[PDB]
C-alpha cells in the first residue's frame, strides 16, 4: 500500500506536482497523524520544489541528522530518509538513521535491514556494527547466533582491506582483537569455511606474530587428516615458512602430495625443506618419482633440485625434461623462468640433437622464443605454413608467432609509417583467413585498424572474438576507447547492438552483486565474500565503465540526443563511488593479450595512443561533463570546486596537455573559461581550438580532432548564456568552416592511405610480401570503410 | 545364406538366438550404445535372408570393434565375436573377420593392424585366429582378473585360464612392424596395454 | 540455490506440512518479488493441498496454458511448469510453455533445453520445431548450423514413422518438402551419416518417385568409388531394382562384389541382373567363382542359377553344394528354402550315396529335418547318444533334434495327459544331465515345469541360462508371467534376487536412454538414431514391462506390502506412455526360441496357456489395478472412464473370458460392481467366484485359482468402504474355507502325480522308457518341491 | 610456470589433456554449470604460462569445491 503512495507522490514528483503533492500528503497526514513517513515525504517534496528555500538544518539535520532527536523504527521511513540523505551527499547521516533506529527500537528485522543497507552502500564499518546487533537479537532470526560473529569478522576484514584509511590506529587494534576474540569463543569450528575466516583474521590482522603462525599451522594440519582444502593449503605453506621449521614444512608437503596433490608449489617447498634437512638429492628425487610419477611438475622438479643442490641445471635433468616437452608450447615459458641457471650453449646443443622429423613447428617456435638462433621467422613460417591446411579449424595455428614477431618489430618503432601499419594489416589479414579463430592475430588486427581510425574494419574482427560478460570490462578498450569521436554512428550494429549489450554488465550484473553477496553470507560461503566485495569495488571503479559513460554523454551531445537520464545515472554512479569512502578508479584492462611486455609497449607504441587513458584523464573528462551541465545555470557548484581541489597542484594547461590530446585540452579550456571567468577569453580559445591541425598523417586523430572540434562548437552554439554577438558569429563561422573542410580532410587522408598502399608493392615491403606469399589486397576495402566514416562524420 | 547388414539398435531384441550362448556376453545396455555412437560404421550384424524375420530372428551374429592408438599404434581392436549356434563351423566367423579387413584397410580408417585379446586356454579361438594370418604379439598376464583375484604382482606366474593373448594381424601397410614370431615369450601387465 | 529449495518445499509438501511452506515461499517472495519460479511453486503447493478446491483454469490456463500470456525465459520456471503440466496430464501445455518461452526469449540454451525436454516426452513434432530454433541461434552453439537441419530432418523422419497419425495430409507434404530442401541446401555432404539421412528422407517421404530413386542411386554409386557402406549398399540395391535397370544392377553388384563383399543379396541381384542382360549361365557362374571362390553362398548360387535358368535344381549344382554341406547344420535351412524346386527323390539318392562314415549325427539330422526318411528319432538318438560323451562340454549336441521331435509330437496334442507332461520331462532331464548347455531341451524343460506349476525346479533351470539385459525383455515371460499367483514367495531368490535384478532394465536403463539419445545427435551418429528411437517406444509398451508391474501390484496386495510407491510409478509409467500420443502395448516376447511354428502353437497348445497373454489381457489387468486405487475414495475417475470406453464395444463378460482365465474374469467383474454399481450384486458374485472348481487336473490353474481367490478376498476384506453386514458375513466366511482348503487341494494334486508315475512305468510309456534306455526319475524329489510349494501356500 | 585462474564455461573444451585421465570424471555439462552457478569462486584452474595458449591447451589441472 505504501509503495503505490510513494510512486504517486514521487511519480508526481518527477514532474514535481507541488500543489497536488501537498493536497495528497495533507490528506494522508490527517488519516495517519503519527506516521513519520508522510512528514518526511512532505519535507522531500519541499526540497524538490525549491532546494534553496528550505532550511536543510531545521527540516532534516536537527530532526534526523547526526544530532537528530527524531528516531523511528519504521523500515519505510528509514529507507526513504537514507535515500534522501544520499541524494543530498549526506552519507554519514544516511546510515546513522538506521543505527539510531536500531538503538531505540532494537529488532532482528531492523538490524538485518541495516546490515543489508550498509552492504549496498559499501560501508563495512556499519556492516560490522549491524552484524553485532544481529548476533544480539538472533533468537528471532533464521541463522544460528554464531553466523553473525563470522559476519562481523568478515566486515572487520573488509574495512581492513578496502577502507583502512577510515580507521585510527587504536580502532584498528581494537577491531582486530574483537574479531579474534569473538571467533575464539566459537571453537570447535563446525566447517572448513569457519576455519578459513579464522585463519584470515589471524593472518591479515596479526602480521608477524610467531604464536599466530603456530596456531594457524596447528588448526590447518589437523584438517588435512580428513579433507583437502586449497585455502588451508595456502595458509599452512605460508605460516610453516614464516616459522622457519624445515621439518614441519617437509611433513606438510609430503602429507598433501601423498593425498594425490601434484602441485608445483608443494614440490618446490618440499625440495627447499629437504635441502635444509640435509636430505640427499637422489632421496628427494626418488620420493617425488614414487609418489607423483611422470608429470610436467616432476620433470621440472629435477631442474629445481639441480639449482638447489648444485646452483646450475645439469644436462641430464634438462635432456630428461626436453625429451617430452621440446615440442610443447609451454617449453619456452618453463625454461625462461630458469634462464639464469641454464647454460645457453648446452640448451642449444640438446635442442639441435633431435631428429629432423621431431623438430616440428612447435619446436621451432620454442627455439625462437628462447633466443637460441637469430630470427628466421620468414623461413620458419614458409617451412610450416602447410600445417594451416591440416589443423582442425578450431585449433589455433602454430606459425602465427613467426608473423607476430615481424608485426611486433615493425610496431615497436616510435612512429610507424602508414606503409608499415598497412604491411602489418596485409600480413595479418592473409593469415587470419587461414587461421580464422586465432585471437592473438585478431586482437592485433583490431588495434591496427583502430590506430588507422578504421573502426568498421576493427568491428568486423571484434565481433568474431565473441566478447561478453566480464570480458567487456577488460577487453572493450580495444574498440570503445574514444568511440564518440572515432565513429559516431548510432544506427550501426557497433553502437545499437554491441555497445548497448556490453553495458548490461554495469547496468544489470553490477546492480545485482549486493544480493549475491547477501546469499553468500546466508549460505556460509565465507571464503568468497571478500573477493566478491573486491569484484564489486573494481567494477564500480572500472576505467572502462566510467570512460563509456563519459563518452556516451559526449556522443549524445554530438547527436543532439536527450541526456537527462545519462546525467542522472552519472550523478547516481558518482554518489555510489563517494559512498565507498575511497574515490579512485580501477584499471581492469587486459593489455597482456597483445604482448607480455605490454606495459613497456603502452609507453612507447603509438599503436595504442587512442586507448591511452589514465585516472587523471577520466577525472578531467568527468569534471568537463559536470562543467558542461552547470554552464546553463551559471552558478559555481560546490561539487566541481571540490573535484578541482583534488587535481594535482600544477598549472591546469600543463595538467591537460599531459593527460589529454591537444584538441581535448583546447575543448576543456573553452568550457572551463565559461564556468570560471564568464567566457572573457572565449574568442582566443575558440581560435586556438580551430588552429589544432587536422593532417592526413595523424591516422585515428583525423576523425578524433574533427569530431572533438564539432562536439565543442555544437555544445557552444546550444549555450543560451553566450549573449555576445561577435562570439555567436565566431561559433557559427567556425562550424561552417569545419563542415566545409570535412571532405578535403577525408580525401587527403584517403590519398595518403592509397599512396602508402602503392608503396607496399615496392622495395622492402614488396619483397617481404613476396617472400611470405601474401597478396596485397585491394585498397578498395579501406577506401570504402573510410568513406563510410566520412559520411557518418559529414552528417553531424 | 548369410547377408551382412548394419546392426540396428533394435536388433538387440532379435539377438536371443545369438546371446543365450554360454560364452557370449550380454553387455550392459550402456555398452552397446557406446560403440554405435563413436564408431557406427564398424558395428554390423550377419543376417540370413533364408530366415523369415516375421517368424524368427535371422541374425546369425554381430561384430563389436573399436579403433585406437595413434601413428604407428593406430589399429582396430576386435572386442567381441559371436556366431549363432545354428551357423557355427561353416566359416561365417571367418567372414566377419575378413569383412573387417576390407572395411578397415581402406578409407577412412586405414588401420596399421587389427588386434584382439583371447584367453590363453581358448585353443578353439586361437587356432581360428592363427589360421586367418593373425599372430600372437604378447601374452597379457591377468587380463581377466576378478576384483577378488586382485592385480597380478609378477609376470613369472602364468595361468592359461586367467591370462589373455594379445593376438595381432599386421596389415600390408604395417610391413609386419607390429607383429613378431616370438611374442608368446613376451609378457606384460594389463596396465602396459595402452594406446 | 534454486535446487536446494525445491526438494525442501516438496519434502514439506510430501509430509503435508503445508503451513510453513507459504511462510518460507513468502520469505522468498519478499526477497525475490520477480521470480516467477516461486509463483509457479505457490500453485504447485496449492494444488497438492486440495486439487478440487483450486481452479485449474483460473490459476494455470490463462497465465500458462495453450493461450497463456505469462511467458518466462527462466529454464527452471519452464521445467517446473512442464513437470507440473505433465503431472496433470496436460502434455500439450507442458511443452507449449517452452515454445512460447523460446518464442519470447529465443536463445541457444533455451532452444537446447526445449529440444531435450521434447526428446524426453517422445514429442517428435516438437523436436522438429525445436531443432529449427537451434539452427537460427547456432552461432552461440557448439555444433555447426548444418547439424541442426539434419536434426530437423530426423525429427521429421521420426514423426513420419511413429507419429504419422499426428500429421494432416497437407502438413506431411510440407514437412516432406521442408526436410528435403533443408538437406539439399547443405550439399555437398560431409560424411556418410549425412548421406544416409538424405537417402532416408528421400526413400520414406518420397516413395515411388522416379527422380528420387535416380538421385539416390547416383549419389550412392559415386560414394562406392572410395568407401564401402552397408547402408548405401541397401539404398542402392533397393532403388536400382526400382529403376528396373539390369545393366546398373549388375554394375552395382559387380563393383561391390569385387571389393570383397561376399553377400548373397549382392549375388542374387547380380544373378537376377545378368539374366535380364541375357548373360549366359556359365559366364555368371565362372565370374562369381573367380571373384568369390568357394563359399557357402557361391555353392548355393549354383542352385539359385539352376532354378532361375531351368526351373529345377540340377544334380550337379546340388551335389557340389552337398559335397561340403550335407553334414552341416545349415543344410536343412538352405534346401528347405528351395524345397519347391528340388526333386525329393534326387536329393534322397545323393544323401544315401554318402559313405556310412560320413553319415554323421548332423547328416542324419539334416535327413530328419528334410523329411527324406520317416521319423526314426528313437533309433537315431540311440545311434548318436554315444556322441554326447565325446563332444565338448561347451558344445551343443544335435541329439536334441531327435529328442525334441518326440517332445513336440507329444506336446502337439491339444490336451497333454499328466503322464504325457511327465514323460517329456523324464526324457529331457536325463539328456540335459548329459547336455547341460543345450538351451533347446532346457527351455522345454523350463516350459513343461511351469505348466505343472512346479516353479522351483524350473527356476533351478533358469539360473543356468544366465538371462541378463535385453534377454530379460524377450525371455522373462516364461517365469515372470502371472508370478503373483504361481509362486508368491517374497523370500525366494526367484523374486528377491532374480526378479529384482531383471527390473533394472526398466527402472534404470530405460530412464537412462535420453542421455545416450542426446549424445548420438551431438556425435552425428544419425544412421542409428531412428532404430535407436524405436527401442524406447517398444520398451515402455513391452508386454513384459507392463505385466511385471501389474502382477507385482497384485503380489504386493497378496503379501499386504505397501503399494503407495508402486502405484506412483505405474501412474508415471502410464503418463510416460500417454505422452507418446499412441497408447499401445508392444509384444516383444520371443516365442520363436521354442519352436518354428510357435505362433501356431500358442493358440492351440495348452502347454503355454500360462503364458498366453495379449494386449487385451494386459489392458484389462491395468484397469483392475487402477480401480483398486480409486475404491477407497469411491469416486469414478475420468481416467478409468476414458479407458473403459476404449475397450471393445461389446458386452463385458465375453471379453474377459476371451482374454483372462475364468477365475480372473469372475474376480474382474466383482471389482466393477462396487465401483460402477456400489456393490449391489456381490452376494451372487462372490458365490460364483467360490463355485469355480479347484481340481487336481488343472496343473498351474491349481495355484492360479487359489491365489487369485486369495488376492481378491483379502483386498475386499481390507476395503473399509464395505459397510453392509451380510456381504461382510460371506467375505470372512469365504476366506475361512479358503484357508481350510489350502491343504486339501495340495494333497490331491500331490496324490495325482504319483499315479501318473505308475502310468509312466507301464504300457506305452514304460515300453518306450525301456526303449529310451532311460529309467524313470524319483517321485519324492518332485513331491518335495510341490510340498515346498504347498508349504508356501499355508504361510499365506 | 603456474598461475591460478577462474574456471570459465568455455574451458571445458580445453581440458582433454586433464580429463582423458582414466581416474578423472567427465561430468554432464549441467553438473559443471551447477558448480559455476552456486560456487563460482570455488571453481578454478591451474594454467601454465609456459604453454602458448594458441598452440595447445595450457590448463594443467582444476579444483571443484562447494560450501555446505
Amino acid at each position: 500500500m505504501s509503495d503505490k503512495i510513494q510512486e504517486e507522490i514521487l511519480g508526481l514528483v518527477s514532474r514535481s506536482n507541488f500543489k497536488q503533492c501537498y493536497a495528497k500528503l495533507g490528506q494522508l497526514q490527517k488519516q495517519f497523524p503519527n506516521a513519520l513517513y508522510f512528514k518526511i515525504l512532505e519535507t522531500y517534496v519541499k526540497f524538490k520544489q525549491s532546494p534553496g528555500k528550505f532550511d536543510y538544518n531545521k527540516l532534516l539535520e536537527e530532526p534526523y541528522g547526526l544530532k537528530g532527536t527524531t528516531i523511528t523504527g519504521d523500515t519505510r521511513s528509514l529507507e526513504f530518509l537514507h535515500n534522501f540523505f544520499v541524494e543530498l551527499g549526506k552519507y554519514d547521516e544516511a546510515l546513522h538513521v538506521y543505527e539510531r533506529g536500531n538503538f531505540k527500537f532494537p529488532s532482528y528485522e531492523l538490524s538485518y535491514h541495516w546490515f543489508m543497507k550498509a552492504l549496498e552502500d559499501s560501508n563495512y564499518n556499519q556492516m560490522s556494527k549491524a552484524s553485532l546487533q544481529l548476533a544480539k537479537y538472533s533468537d528471532s532470526g533464521n541463522l544460528p547466533k554464531r553466523a553473525y560473529y563470522f559476519w562481523n569478522a568478515i566486515s572487520i576484514l573488509a574495512v581492513s582491506r578496502f577502507q583502512e584509511n577510515t580507521l585510527s590506529d587504536p580502532k584498528k587494534i581494537l577491531l582486530s582483537r574483537l574479531a579474534r576474540q569473538s571467533l575464539l569463543d566459537l571453537k570447535p569450528f563446525q566447517n572448513v569455511q569457519e576455519i578459513i575466516v579464522y585463519c584470515l583474521v589471524l593472518d591479515e590482522l596479526f602480521p608477524q606474530s610467531r604464536e599466530i603462525s603456530e596456531e594457524i599451522v596447528a588448526i590447518t594440519f589437523a584438517n588435512f587428516d580428513t579433507s583437502v582444502n586449497l585455502y588451508l593449503k595456502n595458509f599452512i605453506l605460508k605460516h610453516t615458512k614464516l616459522l622457519n621449521s624445515p621439518q614441519k614444512l617437509f611433513e606438510v608437503c609430503s602429507k598433501l602430495i601423498e593425498k594425490g596433490l601434484d602441485d608445483y608449489e608443494l614440490i618446490t617447498n618440499l625440495i627447499d625443506a629437504a635441502y635444509k634437512l640435509s636430505k640427499s638429492k637422489d632421496e628427494v628425487k626418488q620420493w617425488i618419482d614414487e609418489n607423483l610419477g611422470d608429470s610436467r611438475n616432476t620433470r621440472l622438479a629435477r631442474l629445481k633440485l639441480d639449482i638447489m643442490y648444485t646452483d646450475s641445471v645439469s644436462e641430464s635433468s634438462l635432456s630428461y625434461y626436453l625429451s617430452k616437452y621440446h615440442n610443447k608450447p609451454c617449453c619456452s615459458i618453463d625454461l625462461n623462468h630458469y634462464s639464469g641457471h641454464i647454460n645457453i650453449d648446452m640448451l642449444k646443443s640438446i635442442m639441435s640433437k633431435y631428429d629432423p622429423e621431431d623438430k616440428d613447428l612447435i619446436h621451432h617456435c620454442n627455439i625462437l622464443e628462447l633466443g637460441l638462433i637469430g630470427s628466421d621467422s620468414i623461413n620458419n613460417y614458409n617451412k610450416f605454413k602447410g600445417t594451416l591446411e591440416k589443423k582442425s579449424v578450431t585449433d589455433y595455428s602454430s606459425c602465427s608467432t613467426f608473423l607476430l614477431e615481424i608485426v611486433k618489430d615493425k610496431c615497436k618503432k616510435t612512429n610507424p609509417e602508414l606503409k608499415d601499419v598497412l604491411l602489418c594489416i596485409t600480413i595479418l589479414e592473409n593469415y587470419q583467413a587461414k587461421d580464422p579463430h586465432n585471437f592473438d592475430t585478431m586482437c592485433w588486427l583490431i588495434v591496427l585498424y583502430m590506430y588507422l581510425g578504421l573502426v568498421p574494419d576493427a568491428y568486423f574482427h571484434f565481433i568474431n572474438l565473441k566478447i561478453k560478460n566480464v570480458q567487456t570490462d577488460s577487453l572493450d578498450y580495444m574498440i570503445f576507447s574514444r568511440f564518440s569521436t572515432l565513429f559516431p554512428n548510432k544506427q550501426s550494429d557497433f553502437y545499437s547492438k554491441t555497445f548497448h549489450e556490453h553495458n548490461n554488465l554495469y547496468d544489470t550484473s553490477l546492480a545485482n552483486l549486493p544480493r549475491y553477496i547477501q546469499v553468500a553470507f546466508e549460505r556460509n560461503s565465507y571464503s568468497k565474500i571478500l573477493g566478491m566485495l573486491e569484484m564489486r569495488d573494481k567494477l564500480m571503479k572500472s576505467y572502462t565503465r566510467w570512460t563509456k559513460t563519459l563518452e556516451n554523454l559526449q556522443f549524445s551531445r554530438l547527436c543532439n540526443d536527450k541526456r537527462g537520464h545519462l546525467l542522472q545515472k552519472l550523478h547516481e554512479d558518482w554518489r555510489s563511488l563517494e559512498m565507498t569512502q575511497s574515490v579512485s578508479f580501477s584499471d581492469n584492462r587486459d593489455f597482456s593479450i597483445l604482448d607480455e611486455n605490454f606495459a613497456q609497449f603502452l609507453n612507447r607504441g603509438k599503436i595504442l595512443e587512442y586507448a591511452n587513458l589514465n585516472e587523471e584523464s577520466i577525472f578531467l573528462t568527468l569534471i568537463r561533463e559536470l562543467i558542461i551541465e552547470a554552464l546553463p545555470n551559471g552558478e559555481k557548484t560546490e561539487q566541481i570546486s571540490a573535484l578541482l581541489k583534488k587535481l594535482p597542484s600544477i598549472n591546469l594547461e600543463e595538467l591537460l596537455n599531459n593527460n589529454l590530446t591537444e584538441v581535448e585540452s583546447a575543448s576543456f579550456l573553452i568550457f572551463f573559461e565559461i564556468y570560471e571567468n564568464n567566457g572573457k577569453n572565449l574568442h582566443d580559445l575558440i581560435s586556438r581550438l580551430m588552429k589544432v591541425p587536422i593532417n592526413a598523417k595523424q591516422n585515428w586523430m583525423v576523425s578524433h580532432t574533427y569530431l572533438t572540434k564539432m562536439a565543442t562548437l555544437k555544445t557552444l552554439d546550444s549555450l543560451k548564456r553566450i549573449k555576445d554577438k561577435e562570439i555567436q558569429k565566431l561559433i557559427k563561422n567556425s562550424l561552417k568552416e569545419l563542415r566545409s573542410c570535412c571532405d578535403d580532410v577525408f580525401k587527403g587522408y584517403s590519398k595518403a592511405l592509397v599512396q602508402a598502399y602503392e608503396e607496399l608493392k615496392k622495395d622492402e615491403c614488396g619483397n617481404l610480401l613476396k617472400e611470405l606469399d601474401v597478396k596485397a589486397e585491394n585498397v578498395k576495402n579501406i577506401k570504402n570503410s573510410l568513406l563510410g566514416i566520412q559520411k557518418s562524420v559529414r552528417n553531424l | 545364406m548369410t547377408t551382412i547388414q548394419p546392426f540396428e539398435p533394435v536388433d538387440l531384441f532379435k539377438t536371443n538366438n545369438v546371446n543365450l550362448d554360454i560364452l557370449t556376453e550380454n553387455f550392459p545396455l550402456e555398452f552397446y550404445f557406446e560403440y554405435m555412437i563413436i564408431w557406427p560404421d564398424l558395428f554390423f550384424k550377419s543376417s540370413e535372408m533364408t530366415v523369415d524375420p516375421t517368424f524368427k530372428h535371422n541374425i546369425s551374429g554381430y561384430m563389436m570393434a573399436k579403433t585406437e592408438g595413434k601413428t604407428t599404434e593406430w589399429h582396430t581392436h576386435i572386442t567381441a565375436v559371436t556366431v549363432a549356434p545354428r551357423f557355427r563351423r561353416i566359416s561365417l566367423a571367418s567372414k566377419l573377420c575378413n569383412t573387417l579387413e576390407t572395411m578397415t584397410d581402406v578409407m577412412p580408417h586405414e588401420v596399421n593392424f587389427i588386434d584382439l585379446f583371447v584367453k590363453c586356454n581358448n585353443q578353439l579361438a586361437i587356432k581360428l585366429y592363427e589360421k586367418l594370418g593373425y599372430s600372437v604379439y604378447r601374452r597379457v598376464v591377468g587380463y581377466y582378473n576378478s576384483a577378488e583375484d586382485g592385480y597380478p604382482d609378477t609376470l613369472k606366474k602364468v595361468d592359461d585360464n586367467k591370462d589373455a593373448f594379445d593376438m595381432r594381424k599386421a596389415m600390408a601397410r604395417d610391413r609386419n612392424r607390429s607383429v613378431r614370431p616370438d611374442g608368446r615369450s613376451h609378457k606384460c601387465y594389463p596396465h602396459d596395454v595402452r594406446f
